[PDB]
């Protein structure tokens, strides 16, 4: 018997603004 | 990947502050008399701006709508911006930065923004759960490892 | 059968609440070069409903706008709503308590509230006028009189 | 953009009053 | 700054709220026709209560000072409380959370009740700054180094 | 709101502000169990001082008591004090100006402050019902010449 | 006064005049 | 020294009503 309050989850993108941010998956 | 203990990379917050901010309760007078069942919809949006060189703006705009059933309760949305000086080691090493702990800086600040004009418009307390965002980025990073466990049994 | 005062009456605050808000700060990480008192422009616009009768809810649309030189630096709005039963007066009487006196009591609320998303938005302080709303239709619906100091001398 | 110093002007509009705040009917 | 560690963590905000709330000008009149330019001394203070096994309120006590010399501005202090699930973690993880994460996200709810309260006395915006006690625990255990701006753009 | 203008009566508003608040929820967490409208108690005192030539700033403490149930919900004071150019006016009818139309224009102000800090607070809502007590002053002091004060300025 | 449960009504004491309303010091 | 507004510092005791985490001595 246990429950959770709202929360979010992780961004589904994972936003890069800055140059050079390269991410290879 | 930076390895080794050292912090190569480097933050400097140079600012914090809303840039666009929005309550709606549009039943509000009718509101209070009706069944009291929040079925809040969270919704996320990114924003992007470069202030100057190793200057770095990111914002995320929070979307938080709470329905009663089919009828809305409120809507409030804090587009929380947040001027960040980040340079110092690219890649996913500030991917990790950028899009996981700049987040984790704006978020306490979206949240309290939003809990605000709720109970400004009188409604009940409404906090959105913390979600460490980073931590589960370098899980996929170089996994979590490194369990700490430094215990004081004293009262 | 009718004597010309402030017959009966029956005024009692039911809720105050924010209905509605709005701050866009449009030029916002760049404005913050200029560092003064921002061009004001408080913009007052109106919104109501009556709820049932001897029960009226009356909202004040509070828009702001601030601007640092030859651009915008801001904009702020409130919709600071309260329910107030009114009732036993009508005509003129009944058009000045909801025209000016409600509005003023919800006033200091909506005021509170732009300064508060100002404070957000990280600009300089930006506190509204302390207006007497209900004395400016009062100094009208009296005749203003007064007396004088009399003194007498011989030479 | 306009240049003042806060506003509050007496309501051109007036306001929209109760009707009839003496008769529920 | 380059670790991975675990999340688990059993966290969910119970209640978020002003316990105390205080501001006080006893020189008001005085001090509004001086040159504003105060000596802000802050105070940091801790306090709890247990209100059953793994629900703990975490209060912080912020305490904002200002004195333009002798002349003594204003004092503030907002108290701000927050009931907090605590479990998964312990030791020094579990005082990372309470000690720096969890008053963290009542960092903003103080900060707005102070700068309010300051706008309330009519004194000038004082906004507190982003103080990371997270980053400041991250920089024990290991060496702490630090990257400048490279200062770098091209198209 | 009134008075009797029946002289070259001056009134200009000069600056409205706290000079001391107050809020404190000893028991809140474990007084949140008792959720519902607060036994709340109004309390005044009297204080003010003399700036200028005919600029004279009125203060009153207002107090609000809460307790829900047998025990203290909350503890709300706010000295809300404000500087007005009053001239023209002679005898007891001084004695009426910061008796009455003076606390009138701080009594939105007082409440509004309050209010705020319930809603911070967390606690049901609470707006003190506008009274008349301007009028019951003038029956009293038009039938006697016992103009009396106190020297009070602990504020 | 008639402090009631949440009314002005009337001052603990009349309040002060614009004359003096302190020690002259 | 910082180049920032005021800026709070770190904890004696590192703040714990869960337990009691520090050092021993």
């Amino acid at each position: 018997m246990k429950q959770s309050t709202i929360a979010l989850a992780l961004l589904p993108l994972l936003f890069t603004p800055v140059t050079k941010a390269r991410t290879p998956e | 990947m930076s390895e080794q203990n050292n912090t190569e990379m480097t933050f400097q917050i140079q600012r914090i502050y809303t840039k666009d901010i929005s309550f709606e309760a549009p039943n509000a007078p009718h509101v209070f008399q009706k069944d009291w069942q929040p079925e809040v919809k969270l919704d996320l949006d990114t924003a992007s701006s470069q202030l100057a060189d190793d200057v770095y703006e990111v914002v995320l705009r929070v979307t938080v709508t709470a329905s009663l059933g089919e009828e809305t309760a409120f809507l409030c949305e804090v587009q929380q911006g947040g001027i960040f000086s980040i340079a110092g080691i690219e890649g996913t090493q500030m991917a990790h930065c950028l899009g996981a702990y700049c987040p984790n800086i704006l978020f306490p600040y979206a949240r309290e923004c939003i809990t605000s004009m709720v109970s400004r418009g009188t409604f009940p307390q409404l906090n959105l759960a913390p979600v460490n965002f980073d931590a589960l980025f370098m899980n996929y990073l170089q996994q979590q490892a490194g369990e700490g466990t430094e215990e004081h049994q004293d009262a």
